[PDB]
């Protein structure tokens, strides 16, 4: 029952002693069921998704951007940079940089992505473009991960990232070209395994991209294309009240199994 | 567990083939093609957005090639962490790694990634090390206090600190 799924994520949320987002976007019926899916929560890597989308839309009037070789040198090397770090002294395009901070979450990938469009605020600023004015990113890798309750930098709303994503992914904010392009990267994501993924029947193909951050911030975004019915769009943001908190992507996998049972 | 881990990282040395990197860290664990090309890619327990890993690097495609390369992430922990904000800044371009870690600590680092292009050969190599104040390290979230020195040919030519203190 549509009760079920919010009695289970309020318990959920309880035994966990966190504080959980959730946003489901039906699309057969343009439904979404919430849990509190109007208030702000820490987005982590999930806005790598808005970057890579930014940098897209740019590719729509310079054609070759995403061809665009990107130098990497070790100064731009943060914290964790599984695939620039193989490409040190090298360079990467665009495209691949996209990719990386996609499907690994790379952060010398991500700050790449934000250098090519001026700014955090050049993401920020595509959001707004498509509608989105509740999305907002401030800072790079790695300090927008900081996740201080109440602070409202590098924050969105479960209900804006739904929207925004499936605008993405399967509406018309992007090109065609470009959605297909952002839709293959987020299919090949690597990071997912024990998220939202895990929560879903394995038959549902899945793009998503992870988060993770200080306060145990664990977060997933996900647009899901189950076996016979329109695809969904799923966000489940989920932060802790102290700040050296263990991630739980298993909270999300099971926030996952719950709303799935509204369908 | 058996998945990756720094025990296994030490072992895997460099000149070793590419079934050894996967006998020594365990087949499941690894991965190779993909973004990560012809070198192959070990995960072990999860950390940050994602798990703990070591990357090992090839001297060519082929399969008796050596290892010229080694990477790793959170997968190894500095044996006495000494960094400081003032001792950080006592570090020169210039300085070779031994001077560096007379500055910075003897067991304030741990090797991020190192590489040589000219594999057997030792010319050109390029070494990055993480180094970590007393509570900087973590095995699994953000580094408390944290710097990057990377060395090309045994001396620094460049330095980035976080949150040093």
């Amino acid at each position: 029952q549509t009760s079920a799924v919010q009695q289970k994520l309020a318990a959920l949320e309880k035994s966990s002693g966190g504080r959980l987002g959730v946003a489901l976007i039906d699309t057969a019926d343009n439904t979404q069921v919430l849990y509190r899916g109007d208030e702000r929560f820490p987005m982590c890597s999930t806005s790598k998704v808005m970057a890579a989308a930014a940098v897209l839309k740019q590719s729509e009037t310079q054609k070759q951007l995403l061809n665009q070789p990107v130098e990497i040198k070790p100064a731009d090397l943060v914290n964790y940079n599984p695939i620039a770090e193989k490409h040190v002294n090298g360079t990467m395009t665009l495209a691949e940089l996209s990719a990386a901070a996609l499907q690994y979450s790379d952060n010398t990938a991500m700050n790449k992505l934000i250098a090519q469009l001026g700014g955090p605020g050049g993401v920020t600023a595509f959001a707004r473009a498509i509608g989105d004015e509740t999305f907002r990113l401030d800072r790079t890798e790695p300090t927008l991960n900081t996740a201080i309750p109440g602070d409202p930098r590098d924050t969105t709303t479960p209900r804006a990232m739904a929207q925004t994503l499936r605008q993405l992914t399967l509406g018309h904010a992007l090109g065609e070209t470009q959605r297909a392009q952002l839709v293959t990267w987020l299919k090949g994501n690597t990071t997912g395994a024990a998220s939202i993924r895990a929560g879903l029947p394995t038959s549902w193909t899945v793009g998503d991209k992870t988060g993770s951050g200080d306060y145990g911030t664990t977060n997933d975004i996900a647009v899901i294309w189950p076996q016979g019915r329109a695809p969904l769009v799923l966000v489940t943001y989920f932060t802790q009240p102290q700040q050296n908190a263990e991630s739980r992507r298993d909270v999300l996998a099971s926030a996952a199994r719950i709303i799935a049972e509204g369908l | 567990a058996g998945v990756m881990t720094g025990a296994k990282f030490t072992q895997i040395q460099f000149g070793m083939t590419r079934q050894q990197v996967l006998d020594i860290a365990g087949a499941e664990n690894c991965e190779t093609g993909g973004s990560f090309g012809d070198s192959i890619h070990c995960r072990g327990h999860a950390a940050g957005d994602y798990y703990a890993y070591a990357t090992f690097g090839f001297t060519s495609a082929a399969a008796d090639a050596k290892v010229d390369s080694k990477s790793q992430w959170k997968l190894l922990a500095p044996s006495a962490p000494t960094l400081t904000l003032a001792k950080f800044n006592q570090v020169t371009v210039g300085m070779t790694r031994a001077q560096v870690l007379a500055t910075v600590g003897q067991g304030s680092c741990t090797t991020w990634s190192e590489y040589y292009p000219a594999y057997p050969s030792t010319a050109g190599v390029t070494l990055s090390l993480s180094c970590f104040d007393v509570d900087g390290y973590s095995s699994t979230g953000f580094y408390r206090g944290s710097a990057h020195l990377w060395f090309t040919d045994g001396v620094l030519q460049g330095k980035r600190q976080w949150d040093l203190v």
